[PDB]
């Protein structure tokens, strides 16, 4: 939902009043990708146990 | 039987030579 | 922040440390110098025929001007507040001198004082319904200044025209200069003056004694994409020589990264500017000036672990660096 | 100029089956031995493409649209195609595009060309010093700012024997006003009116004109020893593009090897 | 009903074209040379002709 996919693209083009809005959509979207990977690796460790 | 954005692979404690001795 | 023994205590939150291994932090390799590179260009952009022109075009019969292959001095018109209306929403106006773009699209015309506010992306108006409106991907902003003392004549400046009525709705980036009559009623006028059929072309009644809502404004919209293609025109930057065998922050016409620069040893095409891997990261960088192709390989990797015995016995500790060859360290 | 040529005849829309050709590089990024999918305006696989020809009593020069794109393919022996005409309303009302090669440079003239009823480029003066010079296409053109010239080269127009080894492929599309042109030349072993193999097209030039184009046309090289000329021996094809996704199999060298329709 | 520690009253004079230029985080003619507001601006403005 942000304007770009590169953190240097938003920082080197936009203003710091606006730069805190587009970065917030990137940290929230990337934290859910790590929570899915850690949870799936924790269930697979129960099968190998 | 048969990537640098914070990902890393740790080596195991028991190597392949010590498993075959057991 | 003194020794790795006490640095483990700020992570474990205890004054007595059990023996074993503990992960504390990671590496951070500093770069030394900045690499910037831009192709050799010395032309000046035609700004004298846009802002310093005597007469302008019309909003009904506009013609988009293309400007390329030059350098733009954006520190004289964007710093000085010699214009009446200047707001900017998508581009930061303070740093146009180091970001580079391909081409700028300018439209020099004039509108009244009540018509400079209703031009916006996604917002309707008397210009946005019949004359001109902007799409959603507009990256840029507008320059507008009041010109009631020079453009307005005593009897009315009748050199300029604008549209009133249109039978349909606009789609972005289109010109309609047709003289088709409007049919508002049920009677077919068929291009003849009569009832419920009005002539949409209207000249400007430019007079210096009018209100501020009807005062003429010398306006120009500027359209340019930001890092969508190999660029041609940007401001007065300076060059820096190429340094190898050290991971630094490079700026090759917007392509910003951090890593070592080694020589490439693979096949390439004369119409290829960069190479990418499966992980969608930049692997090669084309030089704008020389005919050389470099390789990208990052630095600042590895984790730091502290091997320590129990604090009840001794205080001699050691440190293990995870997965990094210590010839560089 | 105002009188149409003698060879005007109505032809039935005969078609053949283009098997696998028509794949091109969709982006400027280099890849190596990967499998990447790309949603781009491509040509569909195993589709019907229109077959046209040109002889000394038939000539196919119709007014064909531009809305679904043109896939231009031609195999010749003596370079009878002398360029193309692109335009919307085919007079001096709006901007019209003109491509003519003088065997040294291709020029791109986007002006207010006043076209006749049927444009032609006839080659005459069979005694000596042919030189394939520039000659009843248009009459007047003014009030334009678009002029462009390409790099110099040297292309042959002589009569060669054997199989048709000069196969030319062209893709014309203007997304966001950027009129891009693809080209690929490969020798083939023609058997009956169709090529075979796998070869991708490379980009040639990208200019941001930004003009609405609805029709297109081409020019032929005629001969004579308006209606006095006669056309030469040529053959060309014309198809349409559809926005479908494709797969691109890359090799270790860094070029397109195979493609699978989705 | 809610009170604070210190009220910093800063009086000056501008024209009528500069009343929109005084804003937290907004670049303007009065901001780059004379008076700009940071992102931690907690208050508001009283003006009269």
């Amino acid at each position: 939902g942000a304007i770009s996919s590169v953190l240097n693209d938003i920082l080197s083009r936009l203003d710091p009043p606006e730069a805190e809005v587009q970065i917030d959509r990137l940290i929230t979207g990337r934290l859910q990708s790590l929570q899915t990977y850690v949870t799936q690796q924790l269930i697979r460790a129960a099968e190998i146990r | 039987v048969t990537k640098f954005n914070g990902l890393t692979v740790l080596p195991p404690l028991l190597t392949d030579e010590m498993i075959a001795q057991y | 922040a003194l020794d790795p023994l006490s640095e483990t205590k700020c992570t474990l939150k205890s004054f007595t440390v059990e023996k074993g291994i503990y992960q504390t932090s990671n590496f951070r390799v500093q770069p030394t110098e900045s690499i910037v590179r831009f192709p050799n260009i010395t032309n000046l952009c035609p700004f004298g025929e846009v802002f310093n022109a005597t007469r302008f075009a019309s909003v009904y019969a506009w013609n988009r001007k293309r400007i390329s292959n030059c350098v733009a001095d954006y520190s004289v018109l964007y710093n000085s507040a010699s214009f009446s209306t200047f707001k900017c929403y998508g581009v930061s106006p303070t740093k146009l001198n180091d970001l580079c773009f391909t081409n700028v699209y300018a439209d020099s015309f004039v509108i009244r004082g009540d018509e400079v506010r209703q031009i916006a992306p996604g917002q309707t108006g008397k210009i946005a319904d019949y004359n001109y409106k902007l799409p959603d991907d507009f990256t840029g902003c507008v320059i507008a200044w009041n010109s009631n003392n020079l453009d307005s004549k005593v009897g009315g400046n009748y050199n300029y025209r604008y549209r009133l009525f249109r039978k349909s709705n606009l789609k972005p980036f289109e010109r309609d200069i047709s003289t088709e009559i409007y049919q508002a009623g049920s009677k077919p006028c068929n291009g003849v003056e009569g009832f419920n059929c009005y002539f949409p072309l209207q000249s400007y009644g430019f007079q210096p004694t009018n209100g501020v809502g009807y005062q003429p404004y010398r306006v120009v919209v500027l359209s340019f994409e930001l890092l969508h293609a190999p660029a041609t025109v940007c401001g007065p930057k300076k060059s820096t020589n190429l340094v190898k065998n050290k991971c630094v922050n490079f700026n090759f016409n917007g392509l910003t990264g951090t890593g070592v620069l080694t020589e490439s040893n693979k096949k390439f095409l004369p119409f290829q500017q960069f190479g990418r891997d499966i992980a969608d990261t930049t692997d090669a960088v084309r030089d704008p000036q020389t005919l050389e192709i470099l390789d990208i390989t990052p630095c600042s990797f590895g984790g730091v672990s502290v091997i320590t015995p129990g604090t009840n016995t001794s205080n001699q500790v050691a440190v293990l660096y995870q997965g990094v060859n210590c010839t560089e360290v | 100029q105002c009188v149409n040529l003698r060879t005007r005849t109505q032809l039935p829309p005969a078609y053949t089956n283009s098997f696998t050709r028509g794949v091109y590089y969709p982006d400027k990024v280099f890849r190596s031995s990967v499998l990447h999918s790309t949603q781009d305006l491509f040509l569909p696989f195993f589709s019907n493409v229109t077959w046209f020809h040109a002889i000394h009593k038939r000539f196919d020069n119709p007014v064909l649209p531009f809305n679904d794109g043109v896939y231009f393919a031609s195999t010749e022996k003596s370079n009878i195609i002398r360029g193309w005409i692109f335009g919307t309303t085919l007079d001096s009302k709006t901007q019209s595009l003109l491509i003519v090669n003088n065997a040294t440079n291709v020029v791109i003239k986007v002006c207010e060309f006043q076209f006749c009823n049927d444009p032609f480029l006839g080659v005459y003066y069979h005694k000596n010093n042919k030189s394939w010079m520039e000659s009843g296409v248009y009459s007047s053109a003014n009030n334009c700012t678009f002029e462009y010239v390409s790099q110099p080269f040297l292309m042959d127009l002589e009569g060669k024997q054997g199989n048709f080894k000069n196969l030319r492929e062209f893709v014309f599309k203007n997304i966001d006003g950027y009129f891009k042109i693809y080209s690929k030349h490969t020798p083939i072993n023609l058997v009956r009116d169709l090529p075979q193999g796998f070869s991708a097209l490379e980009p040639l030039v990208d200019l941001p004109i930004g003009i609405n184009i609805t029709r297109f046309q081409t020019l032929l090289a005629l001969h004579r020893s308006s209606s006095g000329w006669t056309a030469g021996a040529a053959a060309y094809y014309v198809g349409y593009l559809q926005p479908r996704t494709f797969l691109l199999k890359y090799n270790e060298n860094g070029t397109i090897t195979d493609a699978v329709d989705c």
